[PDB]
């Protein structure tokens, strides 16, 4: 597995439901690659951002971003993944509790094997 | 250092045409490539980001695509507001580098220039210098040749030209050529002429005056 | 979102100047700030960038050592301290912003730009224009104009008859003369029959020297 997610740091927690999500992603890359990493943030449903990283840097690297919150117009009233060349290889889920509180101490990391 | 070779540097098109601008990267920049539009006196505006994604609020007639190190900006139906510079940019590595630019100008009928020559004013001569101005007004296309002749001695090295941008109404250009002399050099000749060559004229037109 | 540059002006070779870019509508901790410049009649060239979250800075080679980019996150402002300036640094300097910050040399597209601020580096002193008539010809549509000569620095603005005359006017872009001073001409085409019966006055305004000049253009 050439790229591995080293960690995710939620940077504004807790925050307003209307505030944007500020994340810091740390990843490692063992050797150079030809295609792009695509990072998606998703509210499970609306996509809040899709960041693109290519050429992939070798070694340990970090990036921050600010993704915009979801729209309550689409949400019923009562109610992060990465891919290489379109092949999702890691996915992290969080629980979220208007003040939002992201339960950032219990991430749920799911890894898939792909061909790079 | 990655070079973005943009082509063509200039192109001439009509409203409704399809325009293709290409940019070749000297190395792989993946898809960290953007397209910007700039109009005279204004900041660039973002059009395409990450090589093929259309930026929010850009009319759908714009589109970009990738094929290796070759990037392509395409306008499907040229509109009046679309005539401007387009720059490609890579931001995959330090340094960020731009293409050299593509000016998209409007096409129109050939129009010959109206030629005017102006002797230096008396007030300027009191200062010891003399400027002779040759004006080429409302012509198309931009390609024009002006040559100064002083008592039919060809001049070189002592003139500078300036061109307007395309006129908003009739889409023509105007050109000013300025011949700069000392007063002493100015006063030892008689016949000052500028001769203009352009597509719209069957033969060169000469405007002249006699000092005095 | 908005970007506001300030601090432009005129300095001598080897002199110093500091640009500033006040950002609003976004936190500069999660966007990269760029300076991009454009010399007169040229294309865009990247100058410097800062990733204020990581404090990492990047410079075009032609300016490394001489320029220093910095940021104040509490004021949401970036600064470009330009030292040891050269004549080839004369340009309009744009502030620009790209979303996200990377810990390495990599940026997303610049989606917002400032309006640009002119920086001139030259040994020439500030100087108001000399305005000379370009008198209409005797050999009879007629053209007349104004020669706006030997001012410094850019810009000058030219109107005719206090803005009342706009049809047929062409104001040419300035030319940097070998003397180090700028020069331009502004011309207008008018009916031949109106020469001598209509007054034509070009109004020249040169803010950098706080100078206004009106000059009436009539046949010789």
């Amino acid at each position: 597995s050439i790229v591995s997610l080293l960690g995710i740091k939620v940077l504004n927690n807790p925050a307003k439901f209307t505030d944007p999500y500020e994340f810091e992603i740390t990843f490692e890359c063992l050797e150079s690659l030809k295609h792009d990493l695509e990072w998606k943030l998703t509210y499970v449903d609306q996509e809040l951002d899709s960041i693109l990283v290519g050429p992939v840097p070798v070694g340990v690297n970090k990036f921050v971003f600010s993704a915009d919150p979801p729209s309550a117009e689409l949400i019923p009233a009562s109610e992060l993944s990465c891919s290489y060349d379109g092949r999702e290889f890691v996915r992290v889920g969080y629980y979220v509790n208007i003040v939002r509180n992201i339960l950032a101490e219990k991430p749920r990391v799911t890894r898939f094997n792909i061909v790079w | 250092d990655i070079q973005m070779t943009q082509s063509p540097s200039s192109l001439s098109a009509s409203v409704g045409d399809r325009v293709t601008i290409t940019c070749r990267a000297s190395q792989s920049v993946s898809s960290a490539v953007a397209w910007y539009q700039q109009k005279p006196g204004k900041a660039p505006k973002l059009l395409i980001y990450s090589a093929s994604s259309l930026y929010s609020g850009v009319p759908s007639r714009f589109s970009g695509s990738r094929s290796g190190t070759d990037f392509t900006l395409t306008i499907s139906s040229l509109q009046p507001e679309d005539f401007a510079t387009y720059y490609c940019q890579q931001s995959s590595d330090d340094p960020i580098t731009f293409g050299q630019g593509t000016k998209v100008e409007i096409k129109r009928t050939v129009a010959a220039p109206s030629v005017f020559i102006f002797p230096p004013s008396d007030s300027q001569l009191k200062s010891g210098t003399a400027s002779v101005v040759c004006l080429l007004n409302n012509f198309y296309p931009r390609e024009a040749k002006v040559q100064w002749k002083v008592d039919n001695a060809l001049q070189s090295g002592n003139s500078q030209e300036s061109v307007t941008e395309q006129d908003s109404k009739d889409s023509t250009y105007s050109l000013s050529s300025t011949l700069t002399l000392s007063k002493a050099d100015y006063e030892k000749h008689k016949v000052y002429a500028c001769e203009v060559t352009h597509q719209g004229l069957s033969s060169p037109v000469t405007k002249s005056f006699n000092r005095g | 979102v908005q970007l506001v540059e300030s601090g432009g002006g005129l300095v001598q070779p080897g002199g110093s100047l500091r640009l500033s870019c006040a950002a609003s509508g976004f936190n500069i901790s999660y966007s990269s700030i760029h300076w991009v410049r454009q010399a007169p009649g040229k294309g865009l060239e990247w100058v410097a960038s800062i990733s204020s979250y990581y404090g990492s800075t990047y410079y075009a080679d032609s300016v490394k050592g001489r320029f220093t980019i910095s940021a104040d996150t509490s004021k949401n402002t970036a600064y470009l301290q330009m030292n040891s300036l050269r004549a080839e640094d004369t340009a309009v300097y744009y502030c620009a912003r790209s979303r996200g910050q990377a810990s390495w040399d990599y940026w997303w597209a610049m989606d917002y730009w400032g309006q640009g601020t002119l920086v001139t580096v030259s040994s020439a002193s500030t100087k108001g224009p000399s305005v000379f008539p370009l008198a209409p010809s005797s050999k009879s549509t007629a053209a007349l104009g104004c020669l706006v000569k030997d001012y410094f620095p850019e810009p000058v603005t030219v109107s005719w008859n206090s803005g009342a005359l706009t049809s047929g006017v062409h104001t040419f872009p300035a030319v940097l003369q070998s003397s180090g001073l700028y020069s331009l001409s502004s011309v207008v085409t008018v009916p031949s029959s109106s020469l001598g019966t209509q007054t034509y006055i070009c109004n020249v305004n040169h803010k950098p020297s706080n100078t206004k000049v009106d000059k009436k253009v009539e046949p010789k």
